[PDB]
């Protein structure tokens, strides 16, 4: 007990000062797209069929090829543009397990695109969050308070392909991956952003997930016999934010006292 | 790119839970399970004693907790008289049987872990089951009947 | 251009709160601030003590201040039964908590005014947390479920 | 009426509109604070008892 | 108006726009005053951004088949309390009290 004339001195504690900086960082928008096209592919896999036939040739070679060759990215305003463009640059068939003759312009394809233009989510899911976490050094310091803002983003699928049952299978697929077990988290994916020297994760989300309708594209067989069916989705992310900081340490004293 | 250090946060993050996606077992009728279409949780409250003290000073006090209450239900029949036969059954005999509420379908047999199972799920014990009134009229051909089911339970149990 | 004089206003200027921003901290249970969507603040009021003189005149007096009122907030679930496992805690243990209402989201270190925080943020000392029924349902795809929630203060402070 | 020009052309019909109460006492009801409305501001609603009126 | 040769700025510079409007509305961030020198004195003018929060971009390209340009547009409305005064003339006076006894 430390005591001198009539007050005590209780105890000495230690605290951690945090002064701002102007400056700040944050991540980009560029890498959900690439997130957003490797989550699409685990619809695909884990699925069979157990009997070989005629009509499952189309749907099993289209299974057994490489994400690569699936899918291709960019934005185009007609089929007709989106089939050229595939025909001017080669393509499809990238990834060869045979040496014989074969076919670079596959029937079966995927296209995904996204708009540049985007807003703020602006609804009920998500909420703007301030200082959420904090950014820590190698030693037991903190360099910055991590904040998040919502961001909405639109893209669009496009499915074509020469035979319509092909074209239904993988329709009947995606719809199921979509639909099935929303409430356990099945499809939603993280994209781990490096937004300067740190590795902070990135959640995306699908908004109205069940909710799942089919556009048709093609007017008729009369020019092409060809088979064309899009959809549009929309995708929640939560872009992290980080203000720089300075840390200063200080003492906190406390004092007992008699009155007069 | 050098990692210079970790990244914590101190907030509670996960997806939000869609309500389109519920069960409800009814003890040992399991077969009446799909026709549901509409389920509530019990009401999870307490009783309030109020007190005067001196002046004008108010206090509120935890109380004894409340056990019974009334649900509602909302579900559909087919042609078998499922539903009807149901309740008369339940008219007829007087009985009470056990309803399990569950947030989330199932989950999968991976079973990571239990813990976020038995968060959402809750237990119903001796319960009874009644019906209103239902609706039958023409000028609607694409409607369904649909049977309103009050549920009166007696404990609510969880974990 | 020659500077003849100063102007001076008389009048309240400044920016108009957004109630898009605010903070409900529930004491030492912080992780769940996120979750929050719909709250309020305490009435603020007085009772009235009525009086009539001779003739038919009336004079109506300030009386005891309100302490104790009711409050709603609206909150969102998620996968992992966060708020499930909260009010199932609350229920099981009587407990009091203190709840920190502020009109803004948090004051920049850059901050050289103290007051304009003070006066914005208000506490609930005392307080007990219920809820209601909550409502599952089919044919709303796109919905998320919505716990509601019933707070009961017991005093109020400020500054 | 916002005011009466300086002019003061007549003053009876300034008074006419006027009114005044003594001895008042100033409450207020609750606040809504909500998200999902980001264009909102807040609207603290005031009730106010008076104990006489008066007029001219 | 905002436009950009590769898309990857064009995010950059829409998402500093994003940030800077949305963060912090409750304590003034974009809000500015302009000085307007009336007559012989200067009386600040207080502008604010309506609908602040609400954010939502257009685009303006039918697509890359001519130019290779990415063009993006975005709406405001600004708030401004325009002053207005009315010259007076001054003029002095007095007033004096008195207290009387009746009759």
């Amino acid at each position: 007990m430390i005591l001198n004339n009539q007050e005590w001195l209780l105890a000495i504690f230690k605290k951690k000062g945090l002064t701002p900086t102007g400056k700040l960082e944050f991540a980009t928008i560029d890498g959900i797209d690439s997130a957003l096209a490797q989550a699409l592919n685990e619809a695909f896999d884990s699925q069979v069929v157990s009997f070989n036939d005629r009509i499952n040739q189309s749907f099993r070679e289209f299974l057994k090829r490489t994400p690569r060759d699936r899918i291709t990215l960019g934005t185009f305003s007609d089929v007709k543009e989106w089939l050229s463009s595939f025909e001017a640059d080669r393509a499809g068939r990238k990834d060869t397990a045979s040496a014989g003759p074969v076919n670079k312009l596959a029937m079966p394809l995927v296209n995904l695109s996204r708009s540049p233009a985007f807003s703020i989510y602006e609804g009920e899911l998500c909420r703007d969050n301030y200082d959420e976490g904090h950014v820590t050094n190698e030693n037991d310091e903190i360099e910055a308070l991590v904040s998040t803002i919502p961001f909405s983003l639109e893209y669009s699928l496009w499915i074509a392909s020469d035979e319509k049952e092909s074209l239904g299978m993988v329709t009947t697929a995606l719809a199921f991956w979509l639909r099935m077990y929303a409430s356990l988290g099945q499809a939603s994916f993280t994209h781990i952003a490096n937004v300067g020297g740190y590795e902070i994760p990135v959640t995306c989300y699908i908004e109205g997930q069940k909710s799942i309708a089919f556009q048709d594209l093609t007017t008729g067989t009369a020019d092409n016999r060809l088979f064309a069916v899009g959809l549009n989705l929309t995708v929640v992310a939560e872009l992290p934010i980080l203000a720089y900081m300075q840390q200063t340490t200080g003492t906190i004293t406390v004092k007992a006292k008699i009155l007069e | 790119k050098f990692i210079k250090g970790r990244y914590t946060a101190n907030a509670a993050k996960g997806e939000r839970l869609v309500s389109s996606e519920f069960l409800l077992t009814f003890a040992g009728h399991e077969d009446i399970s799909v026709l549901v279409r509409t389920s509530q949780i019990p009401e999870m409250t307490r009783e309030d004693v109020e007190d005067y003290g001196p002046n004008g000073v108010k206090f509120n006090q935890h109380g004894p907790i409340r056990n019974s209450g009334e649900i509602q239900v909302q579900c559909v029949e087919t042609i078998e008289g499922d539903i009807l036969q149901f309740i008369k059954d339940r008219i007829a005999a007087k009985d009470y049987v056990d309803i399990t509420m569950a947030a989330t379908p199932e989950s999968k047999s991976s079973g990571v872990n239990a813990v976020t199972k038995a968060a959402t799920t809750i237990e119903m014990l001796d319960c009874k089951i009644y019906s209103d009134a239902i609706d039958f009229s023409t000028e609607d051909v694409t409607a369904a009947v649909r049977p309103s089911l009050r549920i009166v339970y007696n404990w609510i149990e969880w974990d």
